[PDB]
Order: structure tokens, then sequence, then C-alpha cells
């Protein structure tokens, strides 16, 4: 609830009101950095910004523009603006800002400026300095080992915000969303699920309600009994514990 | 210290064919593509008008200083050799100009630094006094400040500021009034925007001083 | 490769770590001693003569060591102070034992056995220091010796240092004297040799150093001669250039 | 690179790990030292990371004997080792000779201590350079050691960060004959060249040598000295 | 005059080497420090050769695909048989032609694959005639010891930095179209260069005339040169002195 | 000679009288030689503001640079802050004149 | 073996068959009677067969350089210098004895 | 991992690859034409190209532990 | 990139060696000098 | 970049060295935060406990460690390296009384601790004890003090102190806290020592989840607070 709105008017007020950007005069507010887990945050609260106007979305895979000689990439900048010119502030949704095929380490093998040959030219040429009609960019990625120290100026990552994985009570929010269109009795103590649940991931609590229906396929439950969710936590959360490579942090 | 801005300022009031090239997209893989991209620039340049070739950074590959008894370092070394061959090789005279920009210049090759190839050497200081006044004037000239809060109280400060961070101060106080719904800077935020960007001491672990 | 510790031969007799140390002394100072009847001399060069130093010792390259011997130095300064404090401590051990001064050869071999012993023992370093020797004894008189990082040595009549001033050895043979080896004939030879090798022209007196050793009434005084009489020695050689152009 | 270690040479030049140890000296706090006609002035820079740090707890100007002081530019944790070494070493002269040790004699011996950690290999060199002062036999002295083991005799110098700006300052500044009171005036004026924003009575810390012995200045005088005297 | 002996003389008068009874030379190497007239002498010959002149810079023989990056070198020299007298020139062989290194994922094979064809189209089963090569680069000791053999390159020609008599003549060429007033001595200015490159004499000539341009003046005095000497000539400016005295 | 601080006086005083005789480019060259001479002195503790005023004078005589010459006049007044009052009061005359001429009254 | 059955070394020559190298490459050139072939052979003991062909061509160029047809010892004194100055100074100093 | 070129080569394989990607997203996931795939090395495949509604279920095959070896023998 | 077309021929060899439709009476002999640098897909028994 | 000196303790080209500054992020696996506050003539340690099991006891959990009768400390970092650090602290505190005949100052003890942590950096071949130590004590003619020792061998005494995971958030609160000139009358100290940790961690803890060590000019003995009077100070701030 704090981050529905902290991202809202930092995008809304510059696009709705460009006239205050001549009452003092600076064009520059070009969006926040959404960093944290994968979870459901990257895809779902992007649709929370879609609540008023918004729409646009499109998609930025962060891969088809990152071709090496940037004479093509600068055309691949303005190729995406062929639809962003068709409107008012178009809202270029951008997925996996910092993600390449595989992993990204420091400056050794191909974990290099292949982003930053494109990336520092985007914030120059997409919007802000070279711009058209107060289009808004929304940076969002969760990996980033190497970054620009000049990215922290007002005009690239004007304000940053971190997404956290647990709440133990926004579980129950996301739980009752996924305990929605599934047939049951209303027999469910939903907090008795949550206290026995240890998932700590919003995308993986989606998997918990999925496997509880698999326990409902078991023993011929057209409904879902309250035991099936307790069966589901012991199957899903144990499968989460049995995976290695547990070092990931966005910078 | 305002390096690339000076290159952009030449491109307005010239009648040339300005060409800017980052010094990073030819240090890539695919052995042989690196030195050919140097040829692809100059064949495009010398076929054209009086032109300006602005190489952005060669703080990267610019220095021999050893014989590489390794692999994939002579490919690093030979791009300079291709750069020298089409800079002061044959005559190649008519109306080609080359501008480069780096950090500390003692690192790079002394073969580059002979005059006839790199005739001009220009050093950039930071924001000294009488130059903090001029940049504060011009940025706030095209900015509705409209107060009686004097800016020269921040001219006379120590903690020397790089010229890019002066641009960050005036834009941050623009955010630090509009976000609070003000149609004018009141310059009580201007103290906070000054104290924000000056804190780049990070951590340093309180160790090795 | 074979650039490991010094306790391993290359495939064929080429101790690479010893060769790396013997090339390091060419990028150092410049020292030379000359022939002399009834005397001997040393000559050195003042490096980094920047105007914010004191020189409180007024003797940097030269270290008077027993009573009638001194030495130059060339190489790593960290190893230089170790050897000089060791070498003075050899000569007093001999003097405590026999009540007679050390006769100028087996002092050198006493150090050269220490300098060798770091090439066979452990993973450390050889001494990266070569240095000269001047002295007088009862048996042979005035002498010159030349140390090496490997512990090898050798007597000489005129010698110098390498990659800095290896061309001076060609000049010492071309302007060689034998017999007519007085001190004033040798000091005129010294300022001429340092003129070409030190590439800074006109040879300011603050860049050089001259130390002598004579034999007077059985005392063997050792002179580190002051900067005032360096001046009239340089201007004598500057006069000889204007006299030599009369043939032109 | 060859380096990686201390007990072997490079095929071309010198020991590389000692050169890397000097890089930690240049990344330290700035310092300055000026030898005047009647005394030597030491002055250094001392800023806390926060307003919480008690400034009167750990000191920079540190006396060795009653006529010898010492500062540094490097890492303070390595600094406390060779200070305690130089204390006990200075007493060993006094137990033998019954005479206060001259300033040229410690630097023979303290540099031989910093010599010994450049050996072996299983050890690291220091990351600290020093400045040693004192007024023995009338004439005052000002020396400088290094982690390699060499030493000097300065008229005036400056270590730490931005030392090239302080050196070109002092090259244009330092004359031969001034008193100690004029020497502190140009020793804070060279600290103002590379310091941070505010300079209070707690940001600097200054010690002096008279012929009446070594003394470090309390902040009562240093406030009154920096009060509008440039 | 050595280049006349190897290029002009076999082309103009081949019957001399018939009567004398020796083979004719075909290999020229040019070396030295940078800025010592290595590329004028290519262009001066090419202006007066009365012959085919084939310019090959030493770095376009790699392309991007293996095998075709080599074979055009074989197609290069066989095209020189069409214009049957010819001179082919190399730019800056510090590229391909360096050293046969080891295998593994180190060195490079394809650099060697091109180099072996250069090693063989002039010294293979079929010896060529009336085709002469000129190679020019610095870094003499790091090109490979299979094309440095005197079956391949017959003339190795240095280019030392010019003398004080020679710095005067270089100064007269570039100050020819420059317009000097009077009371001006070029020999004094030539003595202000303790070992200049020779190519930086132009940098003095351009910057001295540049001082008159900012004054809206055509007159050039001796004061304009003496300010331009300190501008062009610089130093490394090795700071902190601890590096110097670690290495005394 | 070897003394330096007297050269900065005589280079600056000639740049007055070449400007006083209405020779603009020769006063420019005498001022530029005064700048590169004044870079190697202990302190020009008052002569800096004396130098910085006539940096603004000759720059104002171009009738082309009415912004940076204002900065030279202002630095000269800051050097004249209560340590030379007769030369300080005339400094306001020039810097206000440069702000009139910049059409910002 | 099975593929290659002979391995043949070609070492640098001796002081005996080197005479045959100088003899053949001085077949059809006007040779003055002052010369001795064994001067350059015995004094220096390092150099290839392709070195010797370069010496014979360089000494012939020295005769036209000072207006001559016959070739004397002074040609070979300057030629044996000028050819051999393309191989570096030395290896190690007098450690071994 | 698809890479750019200039001499065709792989520049028909992605037209065969994307046709597999276009058809698999071409129909709704109504279970009747379930698709099975199997590889030996994961690090060649395109991970962001599957990820949501494409080939999605991970069925790894570990090595037999102790008794699974004794069962197979 | 690299040896792409070689891998397509090499993997086609694998799927007609084991997989669906076993071959029956086809015996395969291979010989090499450098056995270390071969694919573990061929090192599996059932193929070799 | 790194490479060069990321296994053993040698220098990096121009920079520093990494194995010591990897011990600074070796504290954070404890998952804990400690706060020390000196405002006036008393001194307060506060540190939470984290008990994840009912079979786990209560008495054998406390990180408050009594060094001498007038010197107490608290330990962060990993657990096993912390207790061996305390064994040296208890040992050399008694050697001062034996050699020199009086009670050791709290200032002198952190010199003796950080010099032992110094040798492990200078000389190699021992892991350098990834834990942090905070001291309090009463000094005659000097008042109370708060000291911190570091794994690198650094020490500095300072008024308001945080450690563990949340230094940069708690010290940011305490810079704004200790800027006004309010007096610190032994409950102004404790209530700020609670509410700083209570808002940075965001716990506003239940009474049985912490520890509070104290020392005061009146009774200079080191004192661990009773659970009953911990509740008394907790009901004092929330009136
Ligand atoms: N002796 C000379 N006389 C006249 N001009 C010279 C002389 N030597 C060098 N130059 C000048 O130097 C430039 C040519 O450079 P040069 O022919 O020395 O190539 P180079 O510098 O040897 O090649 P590289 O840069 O790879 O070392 C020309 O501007 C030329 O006028
Ligand atoms: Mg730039
Ligand atoms: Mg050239």
């Amino acid at each position: 609830s704090e981050q529905i709105r902290e991202l809202r008017e930092v995008i809304e007020l510059p696009l709705t009101n460009p006239e205050l950007f001549q009452r003092v005069g600076i064009i520059p507010p070009k969006g926040c950095l959404l960093y944290g887990p994968p979870g459901t945050g990257k895809t779902l609260l992007a649709r929370a910004v879609a609540s008023q106007l918004d729409c646009n979305f499109l998609k930025v895979v962060s891969s088809s523009i990152v071709d090496k000689y940037i004479g093509e990439s600068a055309r691949l900048i303005r190729e995406m603006f062929n639809y962003a010119r068709d409107h008012q502030p178009c809202i270029i949704f951008m997925d996996e800002i910092d993600a390449i095929g595989g992993r990204r380490f420091s400056e050794g093998t191909s974990a290099d400026r292949e982003i930053q040959r494109t990336l520092m030219e985007l914030l120059n040429q997409m919007d802000g300095f070279d711009t058209l009609h107060r289009v808004k960019m929304i940076m969002a990625t969760n990996r980033p080992d190497t970054l620009d120290p000049a990215l922290l100026r007002p005009g690239r990552l004007d304000r940053k915000i971190h997404i956290d994985l647990p709440n133990e009570q926004a579980r129950l929010d996301i739980l009752k969303i996924h305990a929605g269109p599934i047939t049951k009795h209303g027999e469910i103590d939903y907090e008795a699920i949550v206290k026995l649940s240890d998932g700590f991931n919003g995308a993986d609590l989606r998997n918990v309600c999925t496997e509880a229906g698999m326990f409902a396929i078991r023993a011929d439950h057209d409904f879902v009994v309250q035991e099936d969710f307790m069966k589901a936590v012991r199957k899903v959360a144990d499968s989460k514990k049995l995976e290695s490579k547990l070092d990931y942090k966005p910078v | 210290c305002g390096k690339t801005m000076l290159a952009k300022a030449v491109a307005h009031h010239t009648t040339a064919a300005f060409i800017r090239v980052v010094g990073s997209e030819f240090v890539q893989k695919y052995l042989g593509e690196g030195p050919r991209m140097v040829r692809d620039v100059f064949r495009l340049a010398k076929e054209n008008a009086p032109a300006i070739i602005f190489i952005d950074e060669i703080d990267a590959i610019a220095t021999k200083r050893f014989d590489a008894q390794t692999g994939a370092d002579r490919e690093v070394q030979r791009i300079l050799l291709e750069l020298l061959n089409q800079m002061d090789g044959f005559d190649q005279n008519v109306n080609v100009k080359v501008i480069m920009a780096t950090n500390r210049a003692d690192t790079l090759d002394p073969a580059l630094l002979r005059p006839g190839r790199l005739d001009r050497k220009i050093e950039f200081p930071l924001p000294d006094r009488r130059q903090k006044r001029l940049i504060f004037s011009t940025i706030t000239s095209k900015m509705n400040l409209s107060e009686e809060v004097d800016l020269e109280d921040y001219v006379a400060r120590p903690d020397k500021i790089s010229g890019a961070d002066i641009n960050s101060i005036c834009q941050e106080s623009g955010m630090l009034a509009v976000r609070e719904n003000r149609y004018i800077v009141l310059a009580k935020d201007f103290e906070k925007a000054y104290k924000t960007v000056i804190k780049k001491d990070e951590q340093e672990h309180e160790f090795y001083k | 490769r074979y650039d490991s510790r010094t306790t391993i031969f290359s495939p064929e007799g080429r101790l690479y770590q010893v060769e790396y140390a013997m090339e390091a002394i060419g990028h150092a100072g410049t020292c030379l001693g000359i022939l002399a009847n009834d005397g001997v001399l040393l000559a050195a060069e003042r490096r980094n003569i920047h105007k914010l130093l004191d020189e409180v010792f007024f003797s940097e390259k030269i270290y008077k060591l027993n009573e009638d011997m001194a030495c130059s130095v060339a190489g790593i300064t960290s190893d230089a102070n170790v050897l000089t404090n060791e070498l003075r401590l050899i000569a007093q051990r001999y003097l405590l034992q026999y009540q007679e001064p050390i006769p100028c050869e087996q002092l050198v071999t006493a150090l050269c056995d220490i300098k060798q012993a770091y090439t066979q023992f452990g993973g450390k370093r050889p001494f990266g220091v070569s240095l000269l020797y001047i002295g007088w004894d009862k048996h042979y008189g005035f002498q010159l010796y030349q140390s090496d990082p490997s512990g090898n040595y050798g007597g000489w009549k005129a010698t110098c240092i390498g990659n800095n001033s290896a061309a001076a050895v060609s000049m010492l043979k071309q302007d060689y004297k034998e017999g007519e080896m007085t001190l004033k004939s040798a000091l005129a030879l010294a300022i001429k040799v340092l003129n070409k090798t030190m590439d800074v022209s006109k040879l300011s007196a603050e860049k050089v150093e001259i130390a002598t050793l004579t034999r007077e009434n059985g005392k063997t005084v050792i002179r580190v001669l002051k900067q005032k009489e360096v001046e009239q020695l340089i201007k004598k050689h500057e006069e000889e250039e204007a006299k030599a152009e009369r043939e032109k | 690179g060859y380096s990686f270690s201390l007990t072997t040479f490079s095929p071309s030049g010198k020991l590389v790990q000692i050169e890397y140890a000097l890089a930690a000296v240049a990344g330290g706090a700035p310092s300055v030292g000026i030898k005047a006609a009647n005394g030597v002035v030491l002055a250094t820079e001392k800023k806390q990371k926060s307003i919480l740090y008690d400034e009167r707890s750990v000191h920079k100007v540190e006396p060795i004997t009653k006529h010898i002081g010492l500062v540094y530019s490097g890492m303070g944790p390595d600094y406390r080792v060779l200070v305690h070494r130089a204390r006990k070493l200075a007493q060993q002269y006094y137990l033998v000779y019954q005479e206060p040790i001259p300033t040229a004699q410690l630097v023979q011996r303290v540099a031989s201590v910093m010599q010994e950690y450049t050996q072996s290999g299983g050890v690291r060199p220091f990351g600290v350079s020093l400045l040693i002062c004192g007024w023995n036999e009338g004439r005052p002295y000002l020396f400088q050691s290094d982690p390699s083991g060499a030493y000097f005799a300065w008229k005036a110098t400056a270590m730490g960060k931005n030392y090239v700006n302080g050196k070109t300052f002092l090259e244009k500044r330092y004359n031969e004959d001034l008193e100690l009171e004029d020497a502190i005036h140009t020793a804070i004026l060279t600290l103002k060249e590379s310091f941070e924003g505010q300079m209070t009575e707690d940001n600097i810390e200054v010690g002096i040598c008279n012929e009446a012995g070594f003394r470090r200045l309390t902040p009562t005088e240093v406030k009154d000295y920096l009060a509008a005297i440039a | 005059k050595e280049i006349k002996e190897v290029i002009e003389l076999p082309v103009k008068h081949p019957e001399l080497f018939e009567a004398l009874g020796i083979a004719q030379p075909k290999g020229v190497l040019l070396y030295g420090p940078p800025g010592t007239g290595k590329t004028l002498l290519a262009r001066a010959v090419a202006h007066h050769t009365d012959c085919t002149f084939i310019r090959v810079s030493g770095s376009e023989l790699v392309q991007k695909f293996i095998g075709e990056g080599a074979r055009m070198v074989r197609e290069l020299f066989v095209m020189a048989r069409e214009h049957a007298p010819s001179i082919i020139f190399m730019d800056e062989i510090d590229s391909i032609g360096s050293s046969r290194l080891e295998g593994g994922s180190g060195g490079d094979s394809e650099v060697q694959r091109t180099m072996l064809e250069l090693l063989n189209q002039l010294d293979g089963f079929e010896a060529t005639k009336n085709i002469k090569v000129i190679m020019a680069t610095n870094r003499i000791d790091i090109l490979d010891s299979a094309l440095l053999r005197p079956g391949r390159i017959d003339r190795k020609i240095e280019f030392p930095p010019p003398n004080e008599e020679a710095r005067l003549d270089i100064l007269k060429i570039h100050s020819r179209k420059m317009n000097l007033t009077r009371g001006i001595n070029l020999r004094k200015i030539a003595e202000l260069m303790p070992g200049a490159s020779g190519a930086e004499v132009k940098g003095v000539c351009t910057e001295a005339g540049m001082y008159a341009l900012r004054e809206r003046r055509v007159h050039v005095t001796q004061e304009d040169f003496e300010m331009a000497v300190a501008k062009v000539m610089q130093k490394d400016s090795e700071k902190n002195m601890s590096i110097k005295k670690l290495w005394k | 000679m070897d003394d330096k601080a007297l050269l900065v006086e005589v280079q600056l005083l000639e740049s007055k009288t070449y400007h006083a005789l209405s020779n603009l480019p020769k006063a420019r060259a005498a001022l530029t030689s005064a700048r590169t001479t004044a870079n190697a002195i202990y302190c020009p503790p008052k002569l800096q503001a004396t130098l910085d005023m006539q940096s603004g004078i000759i720059h104002a005589a171009e009738e082309k640079d009415w912004k940076t010459a204002y900065s030279y006049f202002y630095e000269a007044f800051e050097g004249y802050d209560s340590i030379d009052s007769p030369k300080a009061i005339t400094s306001l005359k020039y810097m206000l004149l440069c702000k009139i001429m910049l059409n910002t009254p | 073996p099975g593929r290659i059955d002979r391995k043949i070394e070609f070492p640098l020559p001796d002081e005996k068959t080197k005479k045959r190298i100088f003899q053949i490459h001085t077949s059809r050139m006007t040779l003055a009677d002052d010369v001795t072939l064994d001067d350059l052979i015995m004094a220096k003991d390092d150099l290839s067969g392709a070195d010797i062909k370069a010496i014979c061509t360089e000494a012939g160029l020295m005769a036209l350089r000072e207006r001559r047809m016959k070739v004397t010892n002074e040609d070979f004194k300057k030629s044996k210098e000028n050819v051999l100055y393309k191989k570096q100074e030395g290896t190690p100093e007098g450690l071994y004895l | 991992k698809r890479f750019d070129s200039e001499k065709a080569g792989d520049r028909e394989v992605q037209r065969t690859m994307l046709e597999l990607l276009n058809q698999l997203d071409g129909f709704q996931p109504n279970t009747q034409v379930k698709v099975i795939a199997a590889t030996n090395r994961v690090d060649i495949l395109d991970p962001a190209l599957l990820r949501s509604g494409r080939l999605d279920r991970k069925i790894e095959f570990p090595m037999p532990n102790e008794e699974a070896r004794a069962r197979i023998m | 990139g690299g040896d792409n077309e070689v891998q397509r021929t090499m993997l086609e060899l694998i799927n007609q060696l084991d997989g669906f439709d076993p071959r029956g009476n086809i015996k395969v002999l291979m010989a090499t000098n450098r056995p270390d640098t071969l694919d573990p897909a061929l090192m599996r028994p059932g193929r070799l | 970049s790194a490479g060069f000196d990321r296994h053993i303790t040698i220098f990096s080209p121009e920079g520093r060295l990494y194995q010591v500054e990897y011990a600074f992020k070796a504290i954070n696996q404890g998952g804990l935060t400690s706060v020390a506050v000196r405002g006036k003539d008393c001194a307060v340690i506060v540190t939470q406990k984290k008990v994840p099991d009912k079979l786990l006891d209560s008495s054998t959990v406390t990180h408050l460690f009594k060094i001498t009768e007038n010197i107490g400390c608290v330990m962060t970092g990993m657990t096993a390296d912390s207790r061996s650090q305390v064994q040296r602290a208890r040992y050399e505190a008694a050697n001062w009384k034996y050699k020199y005949g009086y009670e050791i100052p709290v200032d002198m003890l952190c010199k003796r601790i950080a010099d032992i942590s110094q040798v492990y950096t200078q000389n190699a071949e021992m892991r350098p004890l990834g834990c942090c130590m905070i001291l309090i004590g009463i000094d005659e003619e000097q008042g109370p003090q708060v000291y911190k020792c570091d794994p690198a061998g650094y020490y500095c005494g300072f008024k308001a102190t945080a450690a563990g995971v949340k230094q940069t958030e708690s010290t940011s609160f305490l810079e704004k806290k200790v800027k006004k000139k309010f007096d610190w009358t032994f409950e102004q100290t404790v209530e700020t020592a609670i509410t700083c940790l209570s808002t940075v961690l965001s716990i506003d803890f239940k009474p049985s989840e912490i520890e509070v060590g104290v020392v005061t000019v009146e009774n200079p003995k080191f004192r661990i607070l009773t659970e009953a009077e911990i509740d008394a100070h907790l009901v004092a701030l929330a009136e």
C-alpha cells in the first residue's frame, strides 16, 4: 500500500503537469528503480500504475536493442517510438533492464558495457534530454551487479525504492487472492494456513494454492478441505529448501 | 569538468560533419573487427566534407608500455597501431580533425604524444573561485528562482564540487519544491539539496584513514 | 616458466633470478674508481637533487667502513643498509681477534660468502646491490674490488657501473694511463668521464661527489672533499675544452 | 603480472608489492611538516565520519621522548605497532648510554624495523609513512621514513591525499628563515588547500618542537591561532 | 644513399651485378624512435620511383574468416608480377610479424598463418625478381627471427635522433615559408633541444607562428620561439620521489 | 634578474598605460604576460585584486564579454574587502556598470 | 614412424664446411689476392649459411661504393660488421669459468 | 542462444524456432495436446523464452542414490 | 557460435544410435588417439 | 577488477586488501543489532535476543558479558569467535591488576584487544575473528565511556553507538537525536536507547526479548537489569 502511491504521483504529476516545469524549469524527472525480488512485484504493480490512463505497456525485453554497434541501436531506440509518437505520454513498460542471457558478473568475460553502450544512450536519447511530449520511463530489474555511478543523478533514477519479500500479513492478502476462484466450503481458516506457511515469496505462494488443488485432485475433493493447504505447504516449501545458488541482490 | 558539453557546443556553430564515436565498441571479440571499425570511420570521413572525428574516451586502450607475450593482448595492442597508421601515416591531409578526451594522460602511449599527431594538450581544472559564480549564474539564469536567498554563500564554500554536480544541485532543488507543491523555489530546500549531493564519502570502513 | 624462487636451475645453466638482479643495477646510480699511484679515489652522482632536502649527513654513496677503507653502493637501498652495518661488524670482529686491521681482500670474500648464501637457501631474494671497494694494506697497497649480486668479485684498476654508464669503460680504456698515475692526473680524468655519462650538461657541483684516500705519515687519511674545491676542479676542465678547440 | 609475492624479482624492474604498499600511503589522511629556523612544526588532518565520535580520545601527534614527536599518513592500526616499537627502542639507548637519543639514530633503527617485514613473505609490509621531528644539539631535524625502509631529511613536505597540490604550494611558499610562529601560519594555510569544508579546533591537531622540548598544542591555543590569522 | 644502392641501382643498372657476380638485394628494414622521418622516406621514394608503388598497411591481413584472411597476401604479391618492377611497402610491423608463440588458448594461430605466407612468397620454392620490399617499425627485438634473417632483409637502417648540426637543417626546412624578421638565431634555438625527436621541430614551428596568429600579427620574433620551446618540450614529471629513492 | 614580485608590478602597470594610450591588443599581451608571471609567487595578498580589476578592465574594453568581466571586477572587490577602501569603493562603479550594460537593471 | 621415418637435423656450420660456403658464393666475382678466407671464419664462430651470402653481396657493394672492381680484405672487414649487427649483444656475465 | 550474423547460417533456425514459439502461444492451454521436451544440458536453452506458459514444468532426473542403484541392477 | 553445423550432424548420430526405434543388428566400432576430449553423450554405455 | 588479492592477505594494486574487509560483512550473519548510549554520568547497553525454540533455554543466551567488576561488554558477529575474544578480555584484565596493582581503565583495554587483532592482519595463517566488541565503564575524573573494537584492529570511543546489521540506520537516527542539548538523567538515556532500536528494527519489543546492561556513577558495578524493571522502563516511555 505504501508503494502503490509512492510510484504513482512521481510519474503522474510530471506527466499531468508540465507547466510547473516552466514555473521553475527542469524537464528531467525520468522514473524510479523497482528493485528487489522477482516475486510478483515486477509484473503486477506495473498494472497498478495502469489504474488511471496508463495503458501503453508494450514491452521492453532489454535484449533486441543491446546489439553491439549502436548505430543500429539508436535506430532501435526510435523504432519503438514509432508507436510512442502515436499518443500522449505513452508508458513504455520495460522488463529485465539488467538481465542478459545467462548471468552478469563484473568486467571479465561477456558481462560488460553491452548494456551501457545502449543504456547511457537511452537516458540521453529516449526521453529527458532528447525527448518528445513528456513520455515516462519506469526502470525495473532485480539483478544488476555493474551499474553507472552517473545513473544516480536527478534525471535517470530520480528516486529509488526497494521491494521486500516477507510480510506474514500480506501473505494473507495474496493468499485470499489465490484462494479465490477455487471451489471450497468456506471451511477454511486462512490464518491457520499463514502461520503454518513459510514461503516468503509472493510468486511461490501462488504455487501453494496450485498444489492444494492437486491434493484436491487426490482423494476426490471437488471442494478443498483445510487440510489440503496444510498438505500444500509441506510439499511446496520443502521443495523450495532443496535448491542451491541462493545469492542474488539488486544494486 | 564539462568535456563532452564542449564537444557538443562545437557541433552547433560549425559547418562540418561531426562524428562522435565511443572508444568501447571496438575492443570487442571477433578478431579483426576491431581494427576494421577504425577503417570504417575514416573511409566514411575522408569521402565526406570537412569533418570532426570525436573519439569519446581512450582512457581504455591507449598504451603499449610492454611487449605482450600472451594471447588476446596483441589484439588490444594492434588497434593503436591501426589508429597510428591512419592518423599520421601517409598525407591524408584534407580537412580531417580528431578530438580525444580522457582522464590522466601519463598512462597512455608516448608514440601518440608527438606533435604532428596530437599537437594540442589541454588540461581541465575543476570549479575554482570566479568559476563557481559563472556556472551558478548561467544555470539559475534559465531557472525561475525569484527569492532574496543569495547563492554566493555556496560560492564561498570549500568542499570543491565537480561541474556536473553543480547541475545536480539546481535540479534537485527544483524537485524539492515542485514535489511539495510550490510554484516557485523558496530556497529553504536549497540547503538540503546542497547537503544531499555533497555526501559522497560512502563507507571507507573507518580504516586506512 | 622458470621464474620461481632462486633455488631452481633452468633446463640449462641459466639461473634466471640471479640474472634479473644483475640487470637491475643498471637502472641505479653511477660509481667509479680510478687508477692512482700513492692514492685511490671514488666518484659518485647525486640523484634527485630537488631543492627541498637537507643532506644532513653530507655522505650518501660513500661509507667509510674500517679505518682505511670505504665503499660505494649501487642498488636496492633497503638491502644497502643491511650490508654496510654487517660489513663494518666484520672488520671489528677481525680486529678484536688479532689486533691488526683486516687486509682488504678477505673482508670482501667475507661479504661475498654472505651474498652468495641467499642464492642457494630459501625462497627469498639475492642482494640486488653491487658496490666498490677502496683500501690500503701492508701486502699490496692500494686496491680496487667489484662486488656482484651472485657473490662473484674481482680486482680492478679502473671500473664503473653498467647500463647507466657502461660506455664509460670504453672511455677508460681509450684515455688509459699506466705509471703516470698521480692524483691530479686522475682527478682530471674523473671529471671528464662523468661529463659524458651524466647527460646533464655543464656538470654542476651539486650533482657529483669525489672521495679520495692517500697515505700520509702512516695514517691513511680519508678525504670526502668539500663543495668549494669541486668548483675549481670543474672550471679547470671547462677551461680545457676552450684550450682543446685551438686545433679546430 | 608477476608480483603476487615479495621474495622474487620481476624480469624487468623492481619489487611490485612494495609499490602497491605505497598506494595505501597516498590514500591516507593528508599531513604536513615544516622545518623552521628555531623549531619544527607538525600538522595533520583529522575528521570524524559523524558527530558522534569523541575527538579527544585518539591522538595523531604522538610523542616518543621529551624532544621527539611523530605523525603519519596511512593506516592508524598499523601505526600503533611501530610507535610502541619506537618507544621501547628509544629506552634501550638510554639504559646503555644515559643520554637522550638523537633524532638521526631512531631513523637508523625504526627503518630497520620496517625493513624486516619486507622479508620472509608470510608477512606483509606496512602501509604507513612517517614524519619524525626533534631538536637535538641546537639544530632541529625533520625526517621521513617509508615502508620500503629508506629515509630522508626534509625542509618541508606533505603526505597523504592531494600531496602534489601541497607540494606545488610549498614549492611556491617555503623560504629559508622564519620563526616557529610564522611556520604554523603557513602550516595551516597548506592544510586549508586540501581539507574539507569546516575547519574547527577539532579538525586539525598540531604539535611543535622547541629547544625546550617536544609539545603538542591544546585546542585552546589552536582555536586562538586559527582565529582570523588567515 | 643506402636506399639508392638497393632500389635504384638494381632497377636502373642490372648489368653491374651481372658483371660483378653477386645476387641482388631486396630487403630493407627501417627502425628507430618515433618521429624520425620513417614515413617521408617512403613518400619521397614514391614521388621519384618511376615504378609501381604498392602500399600495404600492416594490419588489414586478418579480415574475419580463417584462410581468406591469409590467401589475399598470396594474391597480393602475385598481382605485383603484373607490374613487373614494383616496390611494396609495410606500415608499422609491430602487428603481424611479431613472434611465433606457443599453442593452447594463447598467442594466436591466425596471425601466424598470415605471417608464414609473408615468410614464403618471397623465399619459397620460387624466387621472385624485380620486386622489392621495405619494412618500417620500431621495437626491433620483438619481431620474429625468421624474417630478420639476411636471406629476407638485407638492409637494416637505423634513425637516431638528429645532431645539433642536423637539428638546424630540419629547422630551416619548416621555417622556409615562415617569415622571420631579423636579429634571430636558429643555432641558439637548435641548442635549446637536448635530444629532440626531429618531428617535434615542426611543433615548435607551428606553435611559434601560432603566437602571432592570436596577436593578429605576421611578424615572428625570437621570443616567440623561446616560449614555444617550453610549450612543446615536456617531461614525465615523476612525482612523490619515494619511487626514486626506493630505486637509488 | 631573479626577484619575481617586482615583475608583476611593472607588467601590470604597463598594461595600464597601453590601455591609457588606447592601444588595446598590446595591453592584452602585456596583461597575459603578467598572468603567467603571477603564477609563481608566495602571495600576491593584495596584488591579486589589483591584477583582477584590470582583468575586468581590458575584458570590458572588448565590448563583447559583459559577464566574465563582471566576475573579474567582483573578485577585485573581494580582495579589497576592508583592507584597501579607496580602491574598493570604485569597484562597485564598474560592476554595476557591467550589469547595466548586460540589460539587467 | 609409419608416417615419417626420418628426422634430420640441420645444425649451424663448423669451421671446416664453412670454407665451402665462402668458396661457392665467391665463384664468379673478381677476388683480389690480398684476402684470406680463414680470417672471418676462425675469429668468429657463429653465423648461418644465409649470413655468408649476405656478406658476399655486401662486400661487392662496398667495391662500387669506393669505385672498385676487385674485392679486398677491407670490404670484408666492413661487411662482416654490417651484416652481423642484427643479433643482440649477449647472454650472461662471467659467472661461469 | 541466437546470435547475429551476415552469412545466413543460423538465420533460418530462429524462423524454425519462433514458429515453435508462435504455435505454442498460438493455442490456449486446454490439456489435450500436451508437449514433452527433454535435454541433457540446460545452459544452451533460452530461459526467458519459456518461463511463463511455454515449456514450464521442471522434472529433473537426479542420479540414483544408493538403493536406486541396487534396484536397477 | 562456432561449430554449429558440426553439432547438428553429431547429435543426429546420437539419436539414430540410441532412442526410439533401437537399431538391432548394427555393430559400431570407433577408434581415437585423444579419448579425453570426447562428448559424455558418446561415453554412455548403450552407445559405446 | 579484484582478483589479485582476494584469497590471502596481501595488497591490491594501489587500493587496499579484501580479506580483512570481508570480516566486516562477517558480523551480519548473526542477524542481530546492538546499541550503546552515553548521554551523561551513566552508560547503557541494549541488545535484543532472538529465541527460535521452546526447548532452547533462556539463561544461556545472553550476550552481555561481565569482564571485571566495573567493566561489562556486549558481543556481536558470529557466536564462536565472540566468546574466544571475551576469554582474552577476561585474561588481560587480570594481568593489569597483577603487574601494575590497580584497576585497568576501559580506555587501556581496547588497546590490548585491537593489538591482538592487529597481528592476525600483519602476520598471516590465522583467521581474523569476525566479531565486534563494545565496552562501557566508569573512569575517575573522566566520567563514563563507550568504546568499540573492530576486527581490523581499529578502535574509537564515541557517545552513541550502534552495531550488528543496522548501523547506518540507527546511527542516522542518533545523529538527529544527539544534536539538541537535552540533559540525560538516566531515563532520558534508556528511553532513547529503547526507541532507537525499537524503530530501526521496527519491533517495539515485548518485554522478554531484550537485554539491558547498565553502569552509573553512583554504583559503578556492572549490572544486568531484572526482567521486572525492564517492564518498568517499558511502561515508563509509553505512559
Ligand atoms: N628529418 C626530418 N625533416 C623534416 N621533417 C621531419 C623529419 N623527421 C620527421 N619529420 C616530420 O615528422 C612527420 C613524419 O613522421 P615520420 O615520417 O617520422 O613517421 P614516424 O613518426 O617515424 O612514424 P611513427 O609515428 O609510427 O613513429 C612529418 O610531419 C615530418 O615533417
Ligand atoms: Mg564526457
Ligand atoms: Mg609512420
